């Protein structure tokens, strides 16, 4: 495996750690190796080494920013953003675990976790009104209908009629979304990259992981990943919080949350990850 | 502003 | 009633449904600073640190924003009686005696060199300059000090001793070229162990922090760990030319006195009576 293929470069960068105890996420581009305090990414191909450069520019943006939680911090020298292409990408480890709906039933929790999820989102959102953070993240023109293509392209493949009927619905009210880019967006905002600390009491928000997709966007695209695995009454209250709970807004969310298991398919299917193929693909084929 | 000789 | 139980309110608020005296209280110079599993709540102990926490804040988020091989205490939450909510780095001090292992000691001392020179590129970046204190005169500030509160506590031979120090002191160039953590004694430096060999895990206590000379990092690493281990680390990070080696000496023989000034001013006495021992 990875962990097999590294074990040199690993032996260097966690002297003493026994490989076989760590863990590897499936990135698009990067492997990523998950130690006790920090994760290294792995480039999967020369493309991806060259990214890293960026990558750490990106990370370091993100560890600068105000809100409210952790990130995961690049762990390397800042002129490691001015190199051609990097072997590797050293970055701390977000603390914590991911958040079981169950919880959101205590409605003194769901207040809690909303209100948490308000401050990150707002912090997302007014580090996109800033011009230098603008600057360093990406912020492609047209990406809805250019997902669609993707899907049309890259999962119709693997589903039953019937299911490529059903993506169809979701794909028709992409073209007519507006083209917002006004917040740093996530991009993958599921429960799992969202880790909390409940042992001392009420969740509370350790921090966010797993920014592989993030850009200048539409905050829409976080609250629909919320919507997604919470539901109809948890996203109402992030929105009465936060401010959003406007038509425009509600509207778009409702069409990007109808996308959201077609993201997760899609990312899947890129990074080789067969159980996330297989249930973002559920009742598509 | 070392304390206690550091 | 408890410092929990008095600020017992904001804890709520930002601790939501923690038991508030299950929590530890450390204090400072400046700052009673509550400990929660995953942060820290800092809150000011005179009128002067309430006014100055804004500012320390601003100095924290800059940190959290540079290159430096490991974490630093993240702000996750200000506000006003003033707080700071910092994420709390995990990992505990080193041990002395853990580098009487050599290959404990050259990944040390490798992390060590990282974090210095993160901090040394820093100081080279007009917006650190922009934020952070730089000081000028630090040490004949300090000099002045010591002759005025120190020197009447202290033997004729003492003051002598104690003058010859000052005066090196006031030979040293006003350097400000790195982020100097002003106060890098063991003790703020915390690692991971117990799996592998270890792991920088990051810094704390930033409130010593400026723009300055290198130098005092340096120095208050040897006085935590010995000469051997500063030999390594100025060896590693090619700092071992001998005008360092002059700064660096001429700091660390402040150390004792630093300690003396402080504990005069805290009305701490066995921090006074160590400071002073020699001195009289
Ligand atoms: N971010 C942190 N993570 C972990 N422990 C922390 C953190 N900040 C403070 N502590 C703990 O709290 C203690 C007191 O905090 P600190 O040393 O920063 O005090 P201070 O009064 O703010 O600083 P100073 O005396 O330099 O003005 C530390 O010795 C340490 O045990």
């Amino acid at each position: 495996g990875i962990l097999q293929a590294n074990r040199v470069l690993l032996s260097r960068l966690l002297p003493g750690v026994e490989p076989e105890g760590l863990t590897v996420r499936h990135g698009q581009f990067h492997q990523v190796v998950i130690a006790s305090d920090r994760v290294v990414c792995l480039p999967r191909t020369a493309a991806a080494a060259a990214r890293l450069p960026r990558r750490a520019a990106v990370m370091r943006v993100l560890a600068g920013l105000d809100l409210g939680c952790r990130t995961p911090r690049p762990l390397c020298e800042g002129s490691a953003e001015g190199a051609v292409e990097l072997p590797f990408l050293v970055l701390s480890r977000v603390p914590g675990a991911p958040l079981e709906a169950d919880a959101l039933e205590d409605s003194k929790v769901a207040e809690v976790v909303a209100a948490q999820y308000v401050t990150l989102l707002s912090g997302l959102a007014s580090a996109g009104a800033d011009e230098k953070v603008r600057a360093a993240l990406p912020a492609p023109q047209g990406r809805w209908r250019q997902f669609a293509a993707d899907v049309r392209a890259e999962l119709f493949p693997l589903m039953s009629d019937g299911g490529c009927r059903q993506a169809e619905r979701e794909l028709a009210a992409l073209d007519s979304l507006p083209d917002i880019t006004e917040a740093v967006v996530h991009g993958n905002l599921g429960a799992e990259n969202v880790l909390w600390v409940r042992d001392d009491g009420l969740p509370r928000l350790s921090g966010v992981i797993d920014w592989d997709e993030v850009s200048i966007g539409d905050p829409a695209e976080d609250l629909a990943a919320i919507g997604a695995g919470y539901g109809k009454d948890f996203l109402d209250q992030v929105l009465t919080l936060g401010g959003w709970s406007d038509r425009r807004m509600a509207t778009r969310i409702a069409t990007i949350r109808a996308t959201f298991a077609l993201q997760q398919a899609l990312s899947a299917c890129r990074d080789g990850d067969e159980e996330e193929l297989a249930d973002g693909l559920t009742g598509y084929r | 502003k070392a304390s206690s000789x550091a």
